[PDB]
Order: C-alpha cells, then sequence, then structure tokens
C-alpha cells in the first residue's frame, strides 16, 4: 500500500522527485507551471503504464 | 606572451551533457536551429509507447 | 527571530516576496499571467515534429 | 553618469 499514481513508484521515490524539481510535495500535488517543467525535467517524460 | 593555459579541463566533468542541459534551461528546446545543427533527439510517443 | 533570516538569501539581501501577495479568485473577472498554449496516416513527418512541440512552448522563463 | 547610453523613451542545475 506505498504506491502511487496507478503505478509502482512509491510514494517516497515520487514525493523525493517532486520535491527536488518542483519544490511541491509538502502543500499537495499538482501539475508544475510548465516553464519550471522543461524537457529533461522529471514530470514530463513520467509515463504510467498498466 | 605567457603560455599560461587558461583552461584547465578535467576527465571528470561532462562538459557535453553540461551544454545540453543549460541549452534546455535557458531556451526552448523544441525549435530547430540548423547552424549550430541543433536539433535534439526524440522517439515517438506512439512508437515508445503502443 | 526578525522572521527575515528564514528567507533563502540571495545575495546579503534576504529575499523576502512581495508584501501584496496574499489572495482571491472567483468565477468572472480575473485570471492568471501564463496560459494555456493550447483522414489518417498519409504525409507523416510534419506531424512527428509536431507531437514534439509539446514542451515548454512560451517564456516567463 | 552613463545615462547618455541608455536608449530613451546563476542556474546551476537545480533551483527550482
Amino acid at each position: 500500500g506505498y504506491n502511487v499514481a496507478q503505478c509502482n513508484m512509491t510514494k517516497d521515490w515520487f514525493l523525493v522527485q517532486m520535491l527536488a524539481n518542483y519544490n511541491i510535495g509538502y502543500q499537495g500535488f499538482y501539475i508544475p507551471e510548465s516553464y519550471k517543467d522543461r524537457m529533461y525535467s522529471f514530470f514530463r517524460n513520467f509515463q504510467p503504464m498498466s | 606572451a605567457s603560455q599560461l593555459n587558461a583552461v584547465v579541463d578535467l576527465q571528470d566533468r561532462n562538459t557535453e551533457l553540461s551544454y545540453q542541459l543549460l541549452l534546455d534551461s535557458i531556451g526552448d528546446r523544441t525549435r530547430y536551429f540548423s547552424m549550430w545543427n541543433q536539433a535534439v533527439d526524440s522517439y515517438d510517443p506512439d512508437v515508445r509507447i503502443i | 527571530i526578525n522572521f527575515a533570516s528564514l528567507a533563502p538569501r540571495h545575495g546579503s539581501r534576504p529575499f523576502m516576496g512581495n508584501w501584496q501577495d496574499i489572495g482571491t479568485s472567483n468565477m468572472s473577472g480575473g485570471a492568471f499571467s501564463w496560459g494555456s498554449l493550447w483522414k489518417a496516416w498519409n504525409s507523416s513527418t510534419g506531424q512527428m515534429l509536431r507531437d514534439k512541440l509539446k514542451e515548454q512552448n512560451f517564456q516567463q522563463k
């Protein structure tokens, strides 16, 4: 019961990546502003599958 | 006059990758500039993910 | 604490955000400064290239 | 002092 985003990523790792890249996570998750999320940023390349 | 080499390059830095990330950071990356042969590699998302 | 120290310091001047910053947004009349940029299978190329246009697209870098 | 020239009318890898 430690997964997120309907994928294999744990809440810990997702939280750490989002905090490291967008300063997001201590005040609720949400899609970061586009200008903060460049081509090599985290969220853009995240792709859950099932 | 003085052959005091002003470029001290190590083999630990990855200057190529550094410039790759800088070009993404400061400006848009999608657009193509022919002069520097500036055209970032990319796959078709309907091929990477079916 | 002057409450000041606690701020990212960017240069000997503690960086503190604008005073008039608290906030309201309800329905009509108010909107933000960063915005929405936004047969079959024949030609192909212009299309691959456009899919690639889904990244940062304007400014306010 | 140099106003006669003016027209008249840091990034490290992270930092959010």
